[PDB]
């Protein structure tokens, strides 16, 4: 799929030829209880970031883009991608880098007296042009130069960031409601608690820990010799939903203590009816949009394109690894065209452009993974689960009576579960564990049996330095430069590592399919 | 739109259609240039 | 050791001959870090019941016996038993049945206008006579008729009761400090919190869960391939102490929230200086002690003797099982003589008589168990750990500045750890788990491979009915009848089970050493 | 002891010694009886 035909739009055409013949199976393969459990799990995995990022976006953009816009964009783009994409297991949504870019662009527009939403429209117009050219010339074939080295550095960094943010949210809860001898028992509740409340921080900690514990136990149970096999697998398949239900009921039957709940917008309305409508005029809403910015919008478009392209294509690489038993193929050209083009169109309606998100997509693929008797046996590859998730996100505004009873701390436990389980297939994480194991215990794998232990540890340590550098860049104002710093690992693997590692060592340590050279 | 919107000569459908036509023109130009190159 | 010589005091003499030759090794075998870790662990395992039961005793006896008396009795009897007993891994202390008997005897003495402490003196005098006669005629040899059937029913029941009480204490904390919207921020603290406090119940839950989690993780780590082997084993050996220290520090650095702490008596003084001194006059303190009660004290002495005898001798059977790799022998006659005689003497000083306690002793033996490469390899059989535990209990009144900083909830986590780990070697618990497993997964053991699955489950179910009956008897006023109901399992195994099970089935299901008949 | 205690003819050591002597007598009686039995 990463080959270059030399024919215009060839990679795109091949993508359609490869996957669309399976379209009927992409529907009938969804008829299973594992697929419904995955739907319920990924629904929360996708809804919570949408609500949280939409709130942050509204706060940081004066509600020019907010929760409702992000919810509708997620729903519509997810529906379209599930129906038309070549890899329907990707989950399309908002991400932290996109939030950072929206912040930076809003600040720039404020400095220069620009309408931020109109500037976004012009970025979107440039995005559509860029993706059409990249897809026309098969630019997606360059993804073949992103080896397991870069894939795993990126995946491990994203997983660690996910876990770190999950824990930071709990720390914030403790910061808002510290442990004190005395509280103001009469504290204003609306819009949010205006002062510290008793039991809230500890109860949130308990709910998070309990959800995580129940999820991890249910996952252990699905593997185990207990109960009849078919019952154990269905209960194990519905592990995250069962844990969520248990902890939600626990919180429900505790009436007196306050816990923060999920909050969706009142209806399907723009976040700021005073600022903009549903359709944004490219020439301006209140003031005429300057002509120079119509051309200068290409550069922010380049940066947005790079962010989306790298996140989405590395995610596609990870979820489509041969060891994951995906036997339907993915379309790098088609998926990029869909994601970026839908984002460019979404800009016209004041809505976020999106990217295929690594943790959500890996969680979705793992929830559809059926395990052999240890060894992955197959994946329920189909379009229904993603489509249903997108529809549920779209309908979330109507199911407020249900969502208002779900504490965020329960979802914190689920987020921790996602973050820990996303590390499984990463050879970098496996090798990091080997740093704390005596050599005799290192498993029988080619990078153990064909590479000296200290050489393998040196290889891991160089990768760890890359993670440290990337995490440092993430924690600075120049965090939008992260894709370029990540790109620098490709020259590192191809130019510098062979200077210190023999060829056979690199075939063992950076293997496209975990082969012994 | 929302509130009071400055009136333009081109409406939203008209201006977006014009922008998409210019984009199609540019794309076709670059594609035809690519077709001409790599052959001479 | 359970043979009958026919010679007066023969079993006692054999016990001394068997174990006292190892006396030097019973000192030098203590030179190891595993033995110090066991000391620290069993110190809390023994101190907390002493404090809690002593408080209950003082409340229920008007402080005629209280915390200080129980602490000193535990210390002195533990020191003597460790120095002189044939099984120094037994932990001698107070138990729930003994508390129940003290309640009943105090009530009886109140009804008849008797001095309770003097009546205890006369019970003790009768106890000394009874044990001398039983030991003289080798009565301890009857313990040979208590098979794994009864041993495991008793052990499982005691473990379940231990876990149940541990959880009931946490429930009580929640009952005293419920989750409420508002609290009286000015609440009297001395002697104890006089009203609900915020964060206390949830923080106690968190401390218990955290201690339990850290202990269980450290136990998993000692087994694991991580770290150098010698470091992993020492860290694993000090698992309970490390968990206690971590959670104690966590609670320490939370200044504002209240947690109940360990409280020892101010000094080495009687609990009620107005009621009695250190020595109790057998003829009466205030009123002349009636003559008829001097004779009638034999019957309560019989009941106390039965309680202590059964608890202590079944505990000795359990800790001395051949599969536990004890290669030094135990003395059933000597240990009974010591425990009961020291209890009878302790009565003269207004102090509790004690029994070798099952959960504490099994915990102590397990902490001294060294694991092969899965398979138990040996046990650090020695007198130093028990002696040091007894000394620390005796010195607890002087180390109040340390004990006052230890929350009870941390010890609740440790108690849960003890309760769960005490179930390991019990075949009844293993078979209960098999009720929830498909037959193909049942392990290759004789009671699986030589008994039909449904027959094995019928055998387990009959045992479960015995546990239900015993637990019901425990929860009624006639809970002092528990030893007799337990004795009824010996006829059940020897008279009724052979009517429904073949001989080979019983050799497989009730094996003295887990043999295939 | 503690507070005001009834005065007895026998002190605590004397009475406990007497009780232990009676106990020793009874134990010796039962032991000698057992020695006599099982032999005739
Ligand atoms: C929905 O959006 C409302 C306004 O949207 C407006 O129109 C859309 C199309 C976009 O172009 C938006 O960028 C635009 O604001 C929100 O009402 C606004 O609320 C904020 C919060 O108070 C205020 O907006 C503006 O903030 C500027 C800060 O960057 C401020 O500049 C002033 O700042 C310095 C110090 O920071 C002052 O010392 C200076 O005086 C400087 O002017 C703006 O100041 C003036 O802006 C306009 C210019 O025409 C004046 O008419 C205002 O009276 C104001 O004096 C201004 O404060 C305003 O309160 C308000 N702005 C407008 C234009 O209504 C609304 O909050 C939002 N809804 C939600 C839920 O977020
Ligand atoms: C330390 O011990 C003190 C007393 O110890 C006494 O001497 C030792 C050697 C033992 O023999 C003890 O059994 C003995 O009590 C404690 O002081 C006592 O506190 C309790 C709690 O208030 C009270 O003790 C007695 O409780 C009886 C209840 O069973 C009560 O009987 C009365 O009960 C009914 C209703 O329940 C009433 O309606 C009747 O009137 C009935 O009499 C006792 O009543 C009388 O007892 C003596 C008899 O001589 C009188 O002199 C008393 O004045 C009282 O009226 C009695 O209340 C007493 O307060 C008190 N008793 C004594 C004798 O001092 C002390 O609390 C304890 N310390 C700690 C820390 O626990
Ligand atoms: C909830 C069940 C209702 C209980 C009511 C009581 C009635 C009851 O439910 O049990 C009868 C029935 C016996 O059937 P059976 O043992 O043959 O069933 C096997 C079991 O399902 C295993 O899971 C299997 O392998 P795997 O796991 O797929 O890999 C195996 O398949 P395979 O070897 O051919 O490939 C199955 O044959 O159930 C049980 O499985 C025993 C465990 C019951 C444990 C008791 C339930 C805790
Ligand atoms: C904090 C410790 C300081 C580390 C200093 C950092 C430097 C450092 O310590 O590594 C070199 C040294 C190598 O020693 P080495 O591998 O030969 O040591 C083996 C190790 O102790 C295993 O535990 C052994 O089996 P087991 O467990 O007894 O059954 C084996 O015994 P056996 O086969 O002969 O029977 C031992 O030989 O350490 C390690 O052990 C490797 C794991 C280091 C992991 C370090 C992660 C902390
Ligand atoms: C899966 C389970 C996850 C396990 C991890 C638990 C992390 C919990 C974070 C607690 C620290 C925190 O949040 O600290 C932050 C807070 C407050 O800080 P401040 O300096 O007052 O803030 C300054 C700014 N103000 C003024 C706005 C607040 O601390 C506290 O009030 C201390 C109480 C901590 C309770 C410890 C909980 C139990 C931890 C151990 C459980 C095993
Ligand atoms: C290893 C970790 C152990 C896990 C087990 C946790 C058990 C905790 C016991 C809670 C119930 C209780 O204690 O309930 C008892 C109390 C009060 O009851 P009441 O009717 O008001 O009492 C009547 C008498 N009064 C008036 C004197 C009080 O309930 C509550 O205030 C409800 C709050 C419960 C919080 C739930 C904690 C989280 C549980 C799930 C964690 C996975
Ligand atoms: C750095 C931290 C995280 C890990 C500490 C342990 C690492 C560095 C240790 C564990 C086992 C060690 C190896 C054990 C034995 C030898 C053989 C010797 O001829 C070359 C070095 C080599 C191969 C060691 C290199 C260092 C090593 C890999
Ligand atoms: C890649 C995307 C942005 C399309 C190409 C950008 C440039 C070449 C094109 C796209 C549409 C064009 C605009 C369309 C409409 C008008 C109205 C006219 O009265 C002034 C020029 C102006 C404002 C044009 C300027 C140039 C323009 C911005
Ligand atoms: C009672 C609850 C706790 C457990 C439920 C499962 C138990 C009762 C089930 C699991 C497997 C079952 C066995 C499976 C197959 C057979 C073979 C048949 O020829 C006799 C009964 C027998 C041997 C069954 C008896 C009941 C059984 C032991
Ligand atoms: C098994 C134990 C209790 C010893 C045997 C009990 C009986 C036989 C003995 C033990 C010591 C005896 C008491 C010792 C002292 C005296 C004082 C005397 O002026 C009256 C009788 C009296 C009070 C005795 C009665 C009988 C007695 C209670």
């Amino acid at each position: 799929p990463l080959q270059q035909t030399g024919q215009l739009f060839g990679g795109l055409v091949r993508d359609i030829r490869r996957r669309y013949p399976y379209y009927l199976s992409d529907i009938t393969d969804a008829f299973s209880p594992q697929v419904l459990a995955a739907v319920i799990f990924i629904y929360f995995a996708a809804l919570s970031p949408a609500i949280t990022f939409g709130g942050l976006l509204g706060e940081k953009t004066r509600n020019q883009m907010g929760v409702s816009e992000l919810l509708i964009s997620t729903a519509v783009q997810g529906i379209l991608f599930a129906l038309l994409g070549a890899q329907p297991l990707l989950v399309v949504g908002f991400s932290g880098p996109l939030l950072v870019f929206e912040e930076a662009f809003f600040s720039f527009c404020e400095t220069n007296g620009l309408e931020y939403i109109v500037g976004r429209v012009w970025i979107g117009f440039w995005l559509i042009l860029l993706v059409v050219l990249v897809v026309a010339f098969e630019g997606s074939f360059l993804v073949r130069f992103i080896s397991r080295y870069t894939q795993e550095i990126f995946s491990f960094l994203i997983s660690l960031i996910f876990i770190y943010e999950t824990f930071s949210k709990l720390i914030k809860i403790f910061q808002d409601h510290p442990l004190q001898k005395t509280y103001n028992y009469n504290v204003l509740m609306v819009p949010k608690p205006q002062g510290p409340l008793p039991n809230t921080a500890l109860l949130s900690l308990v709910l998070m820990a309990g959800t995580f514990f129940f999820a991890m136990m249910l996952r252990k149970f699905k593997n185990s010799s207990y109960f009849p096999g078919k019952l154990r697998r269905v209960i194990g398949d519905f592990g995250v939903p069962i844990s969520i239900l248990i902890m939600v009921l626990v919180d429900f039957f505790i009436q007196d203590t306050y816990t923060q709940k999920l909050s969706v917008p009142d209806g399907f309305k723009v976040s700021n009816s005073s600022a903009r409508g549903w359709v944004i005029h490219p020439l301006g809403l209140r003031s005429e949009f300057p002509i120079w910015m119509m051309f200068a919008s290409a550069l922010p478009a380049l940066l947005v394109f790079i962010l989306i392209f790298l996140e989405s294509q590395i995610t596609t690489l990870i979820v489509s690894k041969p060891e994951r038993k995906m036997v339907k193929g993915s379309g790098f050209h088609l998926d990029l065209l869909l994601v970026v083009g839908m984002g460019g169109v979404a800009a016209l309606f004041g809505m976020p452009w999106l990217s295929a998100t690594t943790v959500r997509s890996v969680t979705h693929a793992n929830a559809l993974t059926v395990m052999g008797k240890a060894q992955i046996q197959e994946v329920k590859e189909q379009r229904i689960s993603g489509l249903l998730v997108a529809v549920l996100v779209g309908l979330s505004i109507l199911m407020e009576p249900i969502l208002s009873r779900i504490p965020l701390a329960v979802l914190f436990g689920i987020f921790l579960y996602m973050g820990v389980t996303s590390l499984s297939g990463i050879q970098l994480f496996d090798r990091i564990l080997l740093l704390f194991k005596p050599p005799k215990y290192h498993p029988d794998v080619p990078y153990v049996k064909r590479v000296k232990t200290w050489r393998m540890h040196l290889f891991t340590g160089i990768q760890i330095i890359c993670l440290a550098v990337l995490w440092v860049v993430k924690s600075t104002p120049a965090s939008l430069a992260l894709p370029f710093v990540l790109i620098l690992t490709v020259p590192l693997r191809r130019v510098l590592l062979p200077l210190i590692f023999r060829n056979v060592e690199l075939q063992c340590l950076d293997a496209d399919d975990a082969k012994a050279t | 739109g929302e509130r009071v919107q400055l009136a333009h000569h081109f409406s939203e459908p008209e201006i977006t259609l014009i922008i998409f036509g210019v984009m199609a023109g540019v794309i076709g130009t670059i594609l035809l240039i690519s077709y001409g190159i790599r052959r001479l």
